[PDB]
């Protein structure tokens, strides 16, 4: 209850990096898809830009 | 009795909203062809640059995603598949050049042109080295030697004008520091130059934590933010 | 290099396509695909192919309508008529892709797909999707044009249903997405949410009693997922 | 905080994103609920079924 609410908030931060990321990125767009898709393919050289 | 920019204007956000980015495009190119003298507004400028970002970025995925197959095709002998996979990134690279091409005369003809403040000139110098990169990132050779001159001239420009007339943490800044080292690290392979620019323009934004504005925070928030993604992902080597 | 044959090209240039989130290119690599079979039945592989791709390129515009629906609803509160008109006026543009993109494949369905199917699982399929794109249809047409819609919709869902709750077995991935989509019908076109919790709920105990596996537990969930959000709904 | 329960709660949130993974990448809800939280668009609910 106290150490899993804790839990949640660290994870729900975490989710709202990688949402920003996916928002405005090509490198967090691109990620998202191979993750959804679930590619068999080789993780690519991404960095950020806007 | 709304105009017909206004009513583009519109058109153009819900556009966005709904993902019909190609529209939203359509939409923000009446707008800014019906101008005369005057540049557009901050909101307008940000919709074009969104539209291009977003019909481009499709691409630049489609590329990757293609690249990265082409590569455990390659690795696994299946020539038939690396041909399909060739024609194919071809046939999007082709789209990448009339896409770049569109928005790039555009910000040559008029959009450059009309602007008269630090602000607005970072705004298009930016996006100018910005789709010359994209086309440095696929093409080859002595067209991509051109590609990569035209960024770093424009990029450049834009950096000395900011440095001048922008705040350190102002998003429009940071967002230029950040493509230019991304520029560095990824079409021009020199890391140190890639990080050196970017901690450079991270450590202003934090020496003026003052300058953090009302409006302007979460947008310049989430670049320094980025700058550091990509430092920590540069440094580990 | 021996030149590939356009149907094994194309059905590959469709799983690149897939991957690369280019829908609209799918479709038309699976239309060349087609067209090298005539009237012959595709593979599974080929017809998933080809539905997927249909399913992402009208999806895209179903999900757009959506959208601007609620837009559309939060302006229609905030009592903004201008603003109503210009998304009214949009929606529109919206509805005619919907139209022509359904025109299109329910032309290659009566005309190739349905007569080509010899097993009773392909025969569902296609039937399957005729009542889906009748259904897109139905979704945002108005009063006779829907029951029109409405009209081809049952009459493919029934003659799908007849066929796999006689010769497919309750587990099978395609009685199971038949059921699915039946009992959305009944709950998103027609209305009637106790014809479809009966429906939905039918096809899940006949299945669950009857215990490959990945796609029916899928399409499983999901029929509970439906129930369970149309009960706390009533 | 004991590790068979942590593992647990992995497994089970495990399990469950790719329960969620799965209607995100087949369904018009999995797929439009997603583009609104990414988006973070304002406005209210949309009613929605999941179809295949
Ligand atoms: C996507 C939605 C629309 C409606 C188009 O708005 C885009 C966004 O437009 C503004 O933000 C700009 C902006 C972006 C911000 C960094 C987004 O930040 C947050 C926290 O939302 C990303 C965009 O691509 C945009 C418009 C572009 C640029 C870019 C221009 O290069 C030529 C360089 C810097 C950056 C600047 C201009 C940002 O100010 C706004 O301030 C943002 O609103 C917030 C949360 O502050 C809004 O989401
Ligand atoms: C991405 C590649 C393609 C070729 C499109 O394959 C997608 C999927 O194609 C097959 O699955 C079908 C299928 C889907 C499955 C429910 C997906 O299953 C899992 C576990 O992800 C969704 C698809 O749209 C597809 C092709 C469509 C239908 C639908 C057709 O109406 C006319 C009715 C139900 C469902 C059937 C045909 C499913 O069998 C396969 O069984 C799936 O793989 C397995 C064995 O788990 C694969 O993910």
């Amino acid at each position: 209850f106290n150490e899993l609410n804790q839990l949640a908030e660290e994870a729900k931060r975490r989710a709202e990096i990688a949402r920003q990321r996916e928002l405005h990125t090509l490198k967090g767009h691109v990620e998202s898809v191979v993750k959804l898709k679930g590619l068999d393919i080789e993780t690519i050289q991404q960095s950020y830009d806007i | 009795a709304p105009t017909a920019r206004e009513e583009n204007v519109y058109m153009a956000k819900l556009a966005e909203q709904a993902e019909r980015y190609e529209e939203m495009v359509e939409f923000m190119e009446k707008v800014s062809n019906s101008l005369g003298s005057e540049e557009l507004t901050v909101e307008e400028r940000n919709l074009l640059s969104v539209a291009y970002k977003n019909v481009i970025g499709a691409r630049r995925a489609s590329w990757r995603i293609i690249s990265s197959i082409e590569q455990k095709e390659e690795s696994r002998g299946n020539e038939e598949h690396v041909n399909s996979i060739r024609e194919y990134r071809s046939k999007i690279e082709n789209e990448l050049s009339k896409i770049c091409d569109g928005i790039l005369k555009l910000l040559d003809a008029k959009l450059i042109p009309s602007a008269a403040s630090g602000d607005s000139k970072v705004f298009y110098l930016k996006m100018k080295g910005d789709y010359h990169r994209y086309l440095a990132e696929f093409k080859t050779g002595a067209e991509r030697k051109e590609a990569a001159e035209s960024t770093l001239t424009a990029y450049k420009a834009a950096q000395d004008i900011a440095t001048t007339e922008l705040a350190p943490t102002h998003p429009i800044r940071l967002g230029l520091a950040l493509n230019f080292s991304v520029f560095y690290y990824e079409i021009l392979n020199s890391p140190d130059r890639a990080c050196n620019l970017a901690k450079q323009a991270f450590d202003e934004a934090i020496a003026e934590l003052d300058t953090l504005g009302e409006e302007s925070y979460k947008d310049s928030t989430l670049i320094m933010q980025l700058l550091r993604d990509n430092l920590t992902l540069w440094t580990s080597d």
